[PDB]
């Protein structure tokens, strides 16, 4: 239930398919028996009760009791019920997001483009000051850049898989000339 | 999670919210109309009129199709009201059409106000609506 | 005499005595012989038949009846403990455990459906891709028509938007902001899309996966198209008759009134029509022999599910012998041993046919949906030409 | 016809007779004969628009019976290959067993003949945007 | 369930109640296997597993 | 209601074949519907040839030669085949090794015989 | 010199959408490859489980 796929436990039928219709619903039953075994109502070597139990244990399986008292326990006291080869909308579903999240901006800047108009109908300096401030600010952001070693993070570390949690065994905030 | 009922009510809620600004410039065109202009304000709402009509026309084809039965009725009274809107009161036209040739009357102007303010009040509440059933279908 | 058990060698005429016969339960013979002690001689019953009570004679049938009256010793034969035969003759324990199983034909590719071309994407894309083309439309066109920079009518923003579905735009592109946010994110939505149905195509050609269309009973219970059918006079037609249980009440009723009869005579002939069917017919048959005509050619059937009821074969002695206890404890010690296992992988699966890519060309087939499509286009566009020209020209 | 295996010269006419379906043919086998017919009246139409041609409509006309004319081969050659191909698809894959399926030379007399419907469907057309110039 | 040891040779649970007279019967998952055949007699399989 | 001639409806659509937009496009609904379903079909057509074509290269390129008994093993498709006398078969016939045990399962219960009666008729068989 | 940058542009998306195309294609085939356990012997090779 843990290894997320990576252990498959062999056991008995029966138990597994208990295991299988029981709370929570997640383990299965694959494929189909190894071996074939059966289980038996036994007396002690010289019983009266030797061939009326042998002749019982046949009835009901012909009647089908056996297989009435399975669907019981097993199946109908079992909490639990009972692939497309497509791509889906889980597939791509963020390009329905931009295409709707595009059309939703466009009709924002529609009404701008709108009002910035209407009341245009009704320069150098900017430029000036726009090409400075954009200069000086990219001067500094990547003189910052340069300078400051916090480029690449590095960690390399164990597996730990109980809990499939992880130690370090290297970290790093390294940068472009010193580690 | 998203499934075609969900895009249904997002895209819904990208149109309609378009139809509310369709009402809103009824409302505004007509308040002009009486502080105040034929030909303008004859104009400006004839083409606004066969668009508004059509995108809820899209929106009845829309729920149709998503198999989403309550909100396909919820917008079949004004489905049909729309229906009635342009097949009787066409008085002439002879163009796209609607809503102006000679109107200025008290029975029509506060007829198209009785248009005004409830075209308003039934987008802004289909609007919390839309966006009420797409939040509801993406997380269940 | 019935495969994999006892069987005649292919030079029986030339040999005589235990060595005309081979099979599994002349290997099974010979492991039993060895454990009692004792020497064996091999005699195929005379009737041919399994054992049964006769109506009111009550003289029994067949190998049954060999063991009750003198005529052998023991029957090391795929006999089914039923509980009417342990009341005349004594059974070992089951040196092999079945059921009533399902035995369908093979599942081939299809036939490719005449919109097969539509099945890289689900249904569910290809109405979100119709609704976000016309919801694209609607925007370009608002956008286009109020806050003008024209030329995208209705009729032009739905032509914009179809040649960029399609891969190939158009003389008309929008000259705004607002206009071009319209046309960018609807451009990024047909790279993807487009992409994503040519590499799940990809995908589909590549790697080629059959599925059954069922896999147990109830799945069988709970359709129409298949039909079911057992042998007409066995012990797998009275299972259905006389079970309560839930579901094979249900596969009783439809067996027992649904015409042209599911039933058969033979099992060899019962077989014959899952091959006739092309998948439609599933022959409700008894576990070994449908793992048996699974490993045999032509190889075209296929064991589903697991077992419907569970019975047992047991090695049959007389009711009072020296060879019931000694018998008894042999089975056990070489079901432990693993040698009725091996004896299984032999008979069944080793000594028998067929074992445990070739991408050929699509064929017309596959694409055969976009030709009915484009003549169907081409014939609605013809009818359009003329109501074009009829509503113009006349008024 | 049977031709070599067991040459039964009998030539089993498939409507009632009796290994191969060879019914698989008879969603294709209408549309040949609604194309000839189709075709057969473009042939009327566009001969009498020769012998009349103060009329002008008996010449366009007989262009769109062509023209429908191959639109209907079209569905014919598409609808009786992809019945062949899902036939020796139904086949139990086997290493001693071989199809070979192979057009014959009436398959190409019915796919040329698309190309002269197609042709003539056109050449129809331009026929009558003279004639009606001239008129 | 049942197991005879190396050393006492003395089966312990519904085998070794069953042998050593402390039941009658031992309705049970009691698995059909050859060394408890030998000391107790089961019936045909009500459950093959 | 040209600039569509013949000439030219034969060139828009190679041009809408070969997705390659041309100079003119239809201005008619009647004519952009048979403008609209042929870039239909030349997008699932072409898809269609990208991705048999992806299909083709990918599997010949998974064709694995034979490198170790093992793999002949698993892939009984190259029929197996030892000289009829002599100790190459009574190697596999002794053996109680895994891969060998089922090489000579094949081995024995195969027709047409595997089992070649002298090294030339063998090498003739390869 | 404008037709340089367009002529480069054009053949840097001739590459990238290829790649994006043959990519999703290589992850949906071997996700199509990956078959669940069904017996034993599919164990028996795969030992990643
Ligand atoms: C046609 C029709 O149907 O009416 C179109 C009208 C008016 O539009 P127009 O200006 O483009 O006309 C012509 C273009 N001119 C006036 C710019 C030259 O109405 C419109 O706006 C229709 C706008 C779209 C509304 C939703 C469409 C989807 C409906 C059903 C699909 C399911
Ligand atoms: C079944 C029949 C349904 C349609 C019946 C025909 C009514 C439309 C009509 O009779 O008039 C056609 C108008 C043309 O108008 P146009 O201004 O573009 O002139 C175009 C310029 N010339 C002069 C070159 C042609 O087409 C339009 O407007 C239609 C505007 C939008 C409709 C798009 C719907 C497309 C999808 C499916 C159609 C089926
Ligand atoms: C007119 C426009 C047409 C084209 C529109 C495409 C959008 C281009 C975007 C421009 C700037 C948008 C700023 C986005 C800010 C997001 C901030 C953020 O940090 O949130 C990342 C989000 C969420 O993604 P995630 O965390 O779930 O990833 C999985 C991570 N894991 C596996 C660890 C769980 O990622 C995202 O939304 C990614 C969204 C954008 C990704 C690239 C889209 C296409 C790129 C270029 C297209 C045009 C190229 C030139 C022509
Ligand atoms: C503006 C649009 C311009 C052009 C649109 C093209 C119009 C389509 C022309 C006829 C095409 C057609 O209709 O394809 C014939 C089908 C085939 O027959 P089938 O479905 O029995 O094949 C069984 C296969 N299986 C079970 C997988 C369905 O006939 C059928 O019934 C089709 C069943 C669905 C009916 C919708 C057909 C297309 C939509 C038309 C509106
Ligand atoms: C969705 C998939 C569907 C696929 C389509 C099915 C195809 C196969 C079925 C039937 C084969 C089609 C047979 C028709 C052959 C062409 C008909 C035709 O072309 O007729 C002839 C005339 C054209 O000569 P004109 O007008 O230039 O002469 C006027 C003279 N001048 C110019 C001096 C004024 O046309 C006229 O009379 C026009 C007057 C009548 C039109 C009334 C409005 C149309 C309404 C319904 C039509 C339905 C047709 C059946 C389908
Ligand atoms: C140009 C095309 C044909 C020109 C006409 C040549 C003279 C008329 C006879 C004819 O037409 O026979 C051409 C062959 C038929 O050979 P066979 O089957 O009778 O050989 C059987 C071997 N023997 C004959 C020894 C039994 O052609 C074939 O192979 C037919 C099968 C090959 C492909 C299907 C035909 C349609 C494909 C393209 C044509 C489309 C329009 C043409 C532009
Ligand atoms: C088979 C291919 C067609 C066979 C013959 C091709 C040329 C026919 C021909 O020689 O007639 C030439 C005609 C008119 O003669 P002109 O030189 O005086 O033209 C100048 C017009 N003026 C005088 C107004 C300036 O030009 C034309 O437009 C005739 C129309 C073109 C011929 C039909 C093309 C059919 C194409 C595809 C359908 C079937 C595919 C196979
Ligand atoms: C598998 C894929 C293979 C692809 C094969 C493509 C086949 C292409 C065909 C090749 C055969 C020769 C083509 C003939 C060359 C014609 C050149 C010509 O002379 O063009 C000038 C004429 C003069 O008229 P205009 O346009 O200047 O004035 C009217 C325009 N206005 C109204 C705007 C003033 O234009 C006209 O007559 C209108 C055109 C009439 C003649 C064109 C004949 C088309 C021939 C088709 C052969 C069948 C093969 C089909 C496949
Ligand atoms: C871009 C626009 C929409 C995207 C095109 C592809 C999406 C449509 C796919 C679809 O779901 O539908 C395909 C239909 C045929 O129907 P079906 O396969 O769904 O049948 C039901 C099938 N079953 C029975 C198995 C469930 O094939 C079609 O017609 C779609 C292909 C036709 C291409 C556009 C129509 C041409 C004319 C456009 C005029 C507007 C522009 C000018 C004004
Ligand atoms: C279409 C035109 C030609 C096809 C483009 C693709 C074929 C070129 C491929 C090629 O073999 O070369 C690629 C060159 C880089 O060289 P390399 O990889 O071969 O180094 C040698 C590599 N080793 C050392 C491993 C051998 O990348 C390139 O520049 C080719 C890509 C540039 C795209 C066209 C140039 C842009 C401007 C064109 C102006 C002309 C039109 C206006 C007048
Ligand atoms: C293509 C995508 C990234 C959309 C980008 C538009 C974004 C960055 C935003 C949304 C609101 C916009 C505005 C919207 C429209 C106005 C009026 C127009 O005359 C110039 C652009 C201008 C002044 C803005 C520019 C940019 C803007 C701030
Ligand atoms: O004791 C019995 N053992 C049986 C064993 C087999 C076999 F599987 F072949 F070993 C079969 N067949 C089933 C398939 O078709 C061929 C014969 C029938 C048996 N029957 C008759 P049924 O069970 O009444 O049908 C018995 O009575
Ligand atoms: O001692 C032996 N030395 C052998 C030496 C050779 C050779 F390599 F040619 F020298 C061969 N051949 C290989 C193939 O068949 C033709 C001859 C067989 C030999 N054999 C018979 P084996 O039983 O098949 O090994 C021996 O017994």
């Amino acid at each position: 239930r843990k290894s997320k796929g990576k252990y498959a436990y062999l056991l008995e039928s029966t138990m597994n398919e208990y295991i299988e219709q029981r709370k929570p619903c997640d383990t299965m039953k694959v494929g189909g028996n190894l071996d074939s075994k059966g289980y038996g109502i036994a007396t002690p070597k010289g019983s009266s009760l030797g061939t009326p139990v042998n002749l019982a244990v046949l009835k009901l399986s012909e009647q089908g009791v056996l297989d009435k008292l399975k669907n019981k326990w097993w199946y109908d006291k079992g909490e639990c019920g009972a692939k497309t080869s497509a791509l889906s909308l889980s597939n791509v579903a963020g390009v329905f997001y931009i295409l709707v999240g595009g059309l939703g901006l466009a009709m924002l800047v529609a009404l701008i483009e709108f009002c910035y108009k209407s009341r245009a109908e009704a320069g150098r300096k900017a430029l000036t000051l726009l090409s400075s401030v954009f200069a000086v600010c990219g001067l500094g952001l990547l003189g910052i850049a340069v300078s400051t070693d916090y480029w690449l993070y590095l960690e390399e570390g164990i597996i730990l898989p109980q809990n499939q949690s992880t130690e370090v065994k290297m970290s790093l905030h390294s940068g472009l000339w010193r580690v | 999670a998203f499934t075609f009922a969900a895009f249904c009510y997002m895209l819904t809620l990208v149109l309609c919210a378009s139809l509310i600004f369709f009402v809103i410039w009824h409302i505004i065109a007509f308040d002009e109309l009486r502080t105040d202009n034929i030909e303008r304000i004859c104009c400006l709402l004839r083409k606004l009129v066969v668009p508004e009509y059509s995108i809820h026309g899209l929106f009845c084809l829309m729920f149709l199709c998503a198999a989403e039965w309550v909100t396909l009725g919820l917008n079949i009274p004004l489905l049909f009201y729309h229906l009635w809107r342009y097949f009787h009161r066409p008085a002439d036209g002879s163009e796209v059409m609607y809503d102006a040739v000679s109107i200025m009357n008290a029975d029509i102007l506060n007829y198209c106000q009785k248009e005004s303010w409830c075209k308003l009040a039934f987008y802004l509440l289909s609007f919390f609506y839309y966006l009420y059933s797409m939040v509801y279908t993406l997380v269940s | 005499l019935e495969s994999p058990y006892v069987m005649m060698k292919k030079n029986h005429e030339m040999l005589e005595g235990n060595e005309r016969y081979e099979g599994y339960c002349v290997d099974l013979a010979a492991e039993i012989a060895k454990h009692c002690g004792f020497k064996y001689k091999l005699t195929i019953v005379g009737d041919g038949k399994y054992g049964a009570r006769d109506a009111d004679t009550k003289i029994w049938n067949g190998m049954v009846g060999e063991l009750v009256y003198g005529k052998a010793d023991i029957a090391i034969a795929p006999l089914t403990i039923t509980l009417v035969r342990e009341e005349v003759i004594d059974f070992s324990k089951p040196f092999m455990s079945l059921g009533i199983s399902i035995m369908i034909k093979k599942p081939q590719k299809s036939k490719p459906g005449v919109f097969s071309f539509l099945d890289p994407l689900a249904y569910e894309i290809w109405m979100c891709i119709v609704f976000a083309y016309i919801g694209v439309s609607v925007v370009l066109f608002l956008v286009s028509r109020f806050s003008p920079y024209n030329e995208f009518g209705i009729f032009n923003s739905l032509w914009f938007s179809l040649g960029a579905f399609m891969q190939q735009g158009c003389d008309i592109s929008p000259r705004s902001l607002s206009g071009r946010i319209v046309g960018g994110v609807w451009w990024f939505f047909t790279l993807i899309i487009i992409s994503s149905y040519t590499a799940n195509l990809a995908a589909f050609l590549t790697v080629e996966r059959m599925v059954s269309p069922i896999e147990s009973a109830e799945d069988l219970s709970k359709q129409t198209e298949i039909a079911y059918g057992t042998l007409d006079s066995g012990s797998t037609k009275e299972f259905f008759r006389r079970s309560k249980i839930a579901v094979f009440d249900k596969m009783w009723t439809y067996m027992r009134s649904a015409e042209p009869s599911v039933f058969v005579r033979t099992t060899a002939e019962g077989v014959a029509r899952v091959r006739k069917s092309k998948g439609k017919y599933a022959y409700l048959l008894e576990s070994t022999m449908n793992e048996y005509i699974e490993q045999r050619k032509p190889c075209d059937t296929m064991k589903v599910g697991g077992n419907l009821d569970s019975k047992g074969y047991g090695i049959a002695t007389p009711k009072g012998s020296s060879l019931g206890t000694p018998v008894n404890l042999a089975v056990l010690k070489l079901s432990e041993q693993g040698v009725l296992d091996k004896l299984k992988n032999k008979w069944w699966y080793d000594k028998g046919e067929c074992g445990a890519e070739k991408t050929s060309a699509l064929s017309l087939s596959n694409v055969a949906g976009v030709f009915y499509i484009l003549v169907g286009g081409l014939g609605l566009a013809m009818l359009v030409a003329l109501i074009e020209f009829c509503y113009k020209s006349r008024a | 016809c049977f031709l070599a295996g067991e040459e039964r010269g009998r030539c089993f006419t498939i409507e009632y007779v009796m290994v191969n379906v060879l019914k698989m043919i008879r969603s294709a086998t209408p549309f040949p004969l609604v194309s000839l017919f189709f075709m057969f009246i473009g042939f009327i139409l566009s001969n009498i628009g020769h012998i009349r041609p103060h009329r002008t409509i008996l010449a366009f006309v007989s262009g769109i019976f062509f023209i429908l004319s191959g639109l209907s081969l079209v569905v014919g050659l598409v609808l009786y290959i992809s019945s062949i191909n899902d036939e020796m698809l139904n086949r139990t894959k086997d290493a001693e067993t071989y199809f070979n399926y192979k057009y014959g030379w009436s398959f190409a007399f019915a796919a040329i003949s698309f190309l002269l419907t197609e042709s003539a469907g056109v050449m129809s057309v331009y026929l009558f945007m003279k004639r009606y110039t001239a008129e």
